[PDB]
């Protein structure tokens, strides 16, 4: 059946160590995703087991095995931008990473 | 059988998942406002389910009794919270003509089991209950919270947290409600859910605070369709 209720029958696979502030590719009961994960003052009540963002995104879940919030947050994205003063007058330029 | 109006109670949290400082719009079974709930007295007649039911009481009740046909002959469904430790069991029960408790004598000829289920149940207060059986599950809400009335419901808002979900799958289309009998008088409610529609109120922590019912007035139905708790002057199409 599946997305009904919070899993309960997984596969065999073995768990791995949980590291912190490093935009990494995580997977947690089956939900994929990438980002950083840092301490989070949301306070959970005992029944709920992950927050939800608009247009579905996950933004903080609870973790197996340890029972902690983990704030989710994607790593740095942005523009680039070139500055030039023309082929004509030289050959040297500037770069701006925007935002 | 008198008649008791509901005002503004039997809100639960729909879905299980942390929000905060938003609205959210959804349809599920809810309990209309300002309905009617018949307000009983005693007596233990049996009931319809139809689609849900909600529970209300001011230790005396001791379990209910869901099921369908009864006398062994079809699975019924059983809770009953005794020694601090309520069971649940679907075995086929045959059930006497007036059941009554006062060990235990109603659950007797306990036999074709199916589920086992066992956990700790917790305690002027207020205890209301909401029953749904939907796709295969019995999904089960409480609260409790002091009240200073007995006359009638109070006024205020209070929202009710999920308890247990049970996969059983069972038909149920009647029911009724079990108390220690030895030899005062108990009161309780009862009211039926419908397919409505609600707009929520979230708050920093997630706790429900308020909520409107889309079909009770056009006011509300300007609120809903606007997804306002307040409206300014105008004309509005809804």
């Amino acid at each position: 059946e599946l997305l009904h209720a919070p899993a309960t029958v997984c596969g065999p696979k073995k768990s791995t160590n949980l590291v912190k502030n490093k935009c990494v590719n995580f997977n947690f009961n089956g939900l994929t995703g990438t980002g950083v994960l840092t301490e989070s003052n949301k306070k959970f009540l005992p029944f709920q087991q992950f927050g939800r963002d608009i247009a579905d995104t996950t933004d903080a879940v609870r973790d197996p095995q340890t029972l902690e919030i983990l704030d989710i947050t994607p790593c740095s994205f942005g523009g680039v931008s070139v500055i030039t003063p023309g082929t004509n007058t030289s050959n040297q330029v500037a770069v701006l990473y925007q935002d | 059988p008198a008649y008791t109006n509901s005002f503004t109670r039997g809100v639960y949290y729909p879905d299980k998942v942390f929000r905060s400082s938003v609205l959210h719009s959804t349809q599920d079974l809810f309990l209309p406002f300002f309905s009617n709930v018949t307000w009983f007295h005693f007596d233990n007649p049996v009931l319809p389910f139809n689609d849900g039911v909600y529970f209300a009481s001011t230790n005396i009740i001791r379990g209910w009794i869901f099921g369908t046909t009864l006398d062994s002959k079809t699975q019924s469904l059983l809770i009953v919270n005794n020694a601090t430790n309520v069971v649940i069991k679907v075995c086929e029960f045959q059930f006497c003509n007036d059941p009554f408790l006062g060990e235990f004598r109603v659950y007797s000829s306990a036999n074709n089991c199916t589920f086992e289920y066992v956990s700790q149940p917790f305690l002027k207060n207020l205890r209301e209950f909401v029953f749904k059986n939907i796709d295969g599950y019995f999904k089960i809400y409480s609260k409790h919270t002091p009240i200073n009335l007995v006359r009638d419901l109070p006024q205020g808002f209070s929202a009710l947290e999920p308890l247990v979900d049970l996969p059983i799958g069972i038909n149920i289309t009647r029911f009724q409600t079990l108390l220690a009998l030895h030899r005062g008088a108990a009161a309780y409610y009862v009211g039926y859910l419908q397919p409505r529609t609600f707009l929520l109120k979230y708050n920093e922590n997630g706790t429900i605070t308020d909520a409107v019912d889309c079909a009770l007035d056009p006011l509300s139905e300007t609120k809903c369709t606007l997804k306002s708790f307040t409206v300014e002057k105008g004309i509005y199409q809804t």
